[PDB]
């Protein structure tokens, strides 16, 4: 579970750019607040190697 | 911004969660069934529990979408899997009381025993000996003996379990906008919001019949060829005129007509195809088997088997200290993972059950880069099908002498081709009755078209208008007899045998045509044949992403169900039965007279 990568971004990665924020990525119209639920989801998910 | 680009990410973080969460649970699964140890239990249990949770809790956030604005129809499809509520949408006490009355018919269906009164020292169960007392005996009060204890202890201990069985079920379904039970299992093959290949719930019915309206007279031939053999079994019991008595179907509740081979044989004299003493000889094991397969489907196009297939797959009994479930299992863990759960026997059964799970296998392989909820077949049918054509195919002689089993100098006359397609009628049309009267008479009384009070006689009645057979003696509503079945007892929808049966026969006539097989179709092989394998692939790689009528369309070019390819496949067995039914009577009557 030490592998992540980002699945949600608002926009496309420029060339040679990284993103490291973990900010909630807010899909809808009703505002996050930094707690996850519906329509607000953590952009880093783990990568589960077996 | 709008609520479909909200339905794609849900979709995306679902799926991914969804993916991590089902290998895991299909990991402990396959731990469970390769090794029964508690732990292993255990780890099933906790592993099955957060998987039920899981989907509970994203189907509460799945609902939140409504679906009359979203137009693409993949994104649909997948929501639409997703919001079904199940049981959940009754209240907990209800929903608690539905599980206990669905674990409660597990056990007593598994835990049932009925043995011989007046010798209560030991008993026999149902499974490990009245299967085999049902299939090899040849004593009529023995079985009858059998038969009416099983069904009077089962019916009494299971009536009013499926009493509030039924009730439970159509508060459910009515709850999920659906008119009746019925109508929820016809439910996987509706097909809304595509033009032309619109396929209704209610439709379904009345193309059963109209399929079953071309199927009766052939059954109708075998059966009065299997009265007349029955004839020769048993002299005097059996009447020339009426059905055939319940109890000497060769199973427990007349399911298959497999077991009759030897008592209904048509050339006796001749031998079989059976290839088990050429592997015994050369010592063909399990490995070199499902290599065998693997070559077959290599030969057809298709992709051959991964590493972790060969790896994972436990394809022998691994001895009497590790305990393992004997039944063939295709599994897809999930993440390109697929492995069979086979307790293979060097015998050409196993060898035809190898070829179906791995064309079980193939199909799993082929959806993988669909969508996850979206990995299933396109209906119930078309998952067992291409498995059973593969099994066509691979029991053909042109196959056999292929491979090295069967030898160059073997004589194919047409006597060996006529016992052959008796026995694949024995299988495949003897259960084409029992499964639509069963399922006819599931969706009456769900429907409420039977009365409370009038199961068994309206049950009795189709029996004897349907499948041509007469119970021994009449029963009244203390008895639960449709309920003595695996499928009626534990919830499953009973159609997919039917409807697999169909399928079959049509994609082995579009592959037939596809490969240029100048042939009868029962000696046709699809082995070395890259174009039927391709559009066979075509219909494989969809998964559940496009109508099943399309997938039909894809491979047959009919949009729905036709009973044309079955007939064709045994039509010089038809013949055949036409030129010996000279002498006896063709058809039954509903009366009494056997017994
Ligand atoms: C099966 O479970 C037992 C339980 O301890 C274990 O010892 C054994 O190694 C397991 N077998 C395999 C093949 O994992
Ligand atoms: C539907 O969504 C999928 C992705 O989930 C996309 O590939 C496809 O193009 C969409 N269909 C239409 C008609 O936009
Ligand atoms: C599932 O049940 C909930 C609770 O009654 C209900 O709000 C929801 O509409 C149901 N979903 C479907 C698809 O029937
Ligand atoms: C499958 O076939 C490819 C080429 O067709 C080959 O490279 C690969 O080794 C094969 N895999 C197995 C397990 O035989
Ligand atoms: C098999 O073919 C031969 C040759 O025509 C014929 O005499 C015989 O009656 C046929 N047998 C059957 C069962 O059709
Ligand atoms: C299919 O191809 C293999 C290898 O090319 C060959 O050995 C086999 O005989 C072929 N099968 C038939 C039925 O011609």
């Amino acid at each position: 579970y030490n592998y992540l990568y980002r699945l949600f971004r608002k926009s496309n990665l420029k060339p040679f750019e990284r993103d490291i924020s973990t900010e909630i990525y807010q899909a809808g119209n009703k505002p996050c607040n930094g707690v996850a639920g519906f329509n607000c989801y953590f952009p880093l998910r783990s990568y589960g190697f077996r | 911004s709008t609520i479909e680009e909200q339905a794609k990410t849900f979709l995306d973080k679902f799926n991914h969660e969804a993916e991590d969460l089902f290998y895991q649970s299909s990991l402990a699964s396959w731990n469970y069934n390769t090794n029964i140890t508690e732990e292993n239990v255990q780890n099933m249990n906790n592993a099955g529990d957060k998987w039920s949770a899981f989907l509970k809790e994203q189907s509460t956030l799945a609902q939140m979408y409504p679906l009359q604005e979203i137009q693409n129809l993949t994104v649909k499809l997948q929501l639409q899997a997703l919001q079904q509520n199940g049981s959940s949408v009754l209240s907990e006490d209800k929903s608690k009381r539905l599980n206990t009355i669905l674990n409660t018919m597990s056990t007593i269906y598994s835990t049932g025993k009925v043995c011989n009164p007046d010798n209560p020292q030991e008993c026999l169960l149902l499974e490990p000996g009245l299967n085999e007392i049902m299939a090899n005996s040849l004593d009529y009060n023995e079985r009858l003996w059998a038969w009416e204890s099983w069904r009077s202890e089962v019916g009494k201990q299971l009536r009013p379990l499926y009493e509030e069985y039924v009730v439970l079920k159509n508060e459910m379904a009515r709850a999920n906008h659906y008119e009746d039970y019925g109508d929820y299992w016809r439910g996987d093959y509706e097909v809304n919001g595509v033009d032309g290949y619109d396929y209704s719930r209610g439709q379904l019915i009345e193309d059963v019949e109209h399929t079953f309206e071309e199927i009766k007279p052939l059954y109708e031939h075998l059966h009065a060829y299997v009265r007349a053999k029955l004839m020769n079994a048993y002299p005097s019991y059996i009447s020339p005129i009426g059905c055939l008595p319940a109890h000497l179907l060769g199973d427990m509740w007349g399911r298959f007509w497999t077991n009759l081979y030897s008592l209904t044989v048509p050339f006796g004299q001749k031998p079989n195809i059976d290839v088990t003493d050429a592997m015994v000889d050369q010592a063909w094991d399990a490995q070199r088997i499902f290599k065998e397969a693997e070559k077959f489907f290599v030969s057809v196009g298709l992709p051959n088997m991964t590493q972790g297939f060969w790896e994972n797959s436990m394809l022998t009994d691994p001895g009497n200290v590790q305990k393992a479930v004997c039944h063939p299992t295709a599994w897809d863990l999930g993440k390109g993972d697929f492995r069979i759960l086979m307790c293979t026997k060097v015998t050409m059964d196993d060898f035809l059950t190898a070829h179906h799970e791995m064309g079980h296998i193939q199909y799993d392989m082929a959806y993988a880069a669909q969508p996850f909820l979206l990995r299933n077949g396109a209906n119930e049918g078309f998952h067992e099908a291409v498995g059973e054509i593969m099994s066509l195919s691979a029991a053909t002689p042109k196959h056999l002498k292929s491979i090295g089993l069967l030898s160059p100098d073997f004589q194919e006359d047409n006597e060996t081709e006529i016992n052959f397609l008796l026995k694949q009628a024995l299988t495949i049309v003897g259960t084409l009755p029992f499964t639509y009267m069963l399922e006819k008479w599931r969706w009456m009384v769900f429907k409420g078209e039977i009365p409370k009070d009038q199961w068994m006689k309206k049950w009795w009645e189709m029996k004897r208008e349907i499948v041509g057979v007469v119970e021994p003696v009449p029963h009244d509503e203390t008895y639960c007899d449709p309920a003595s079945l695996f499928h009626v007892s534990n919830d499953y929808s009973f159609i997919r045998y039917y409807t697999r049966t169909l399928y079959q026969f049509q994609f082995q006539e579009a592959l037939c045509q596809a490969a240029k097989h100048e042939g009868p179709l029962h000696k046709c092989d699809i082995s070395n044949s890259t174009e039927a394998g391709q559009k066979l692939f075509n219909m494989l790689r969809l998964g559940k992403s496009e109508p099943w009528t399309l997938a039909l369309e894809n491979v047959v070019g009919a949009k729905n169900m036709n009973v044309r390819p079955l007939l064709n496949y045994f039509e010089p067995l038809f013949t055949w039965l036409k030129d010996q039914n000279k002498n006896s009577f063709v058809g039954w009557s509903t009366d009494w007279s056997p017994y």
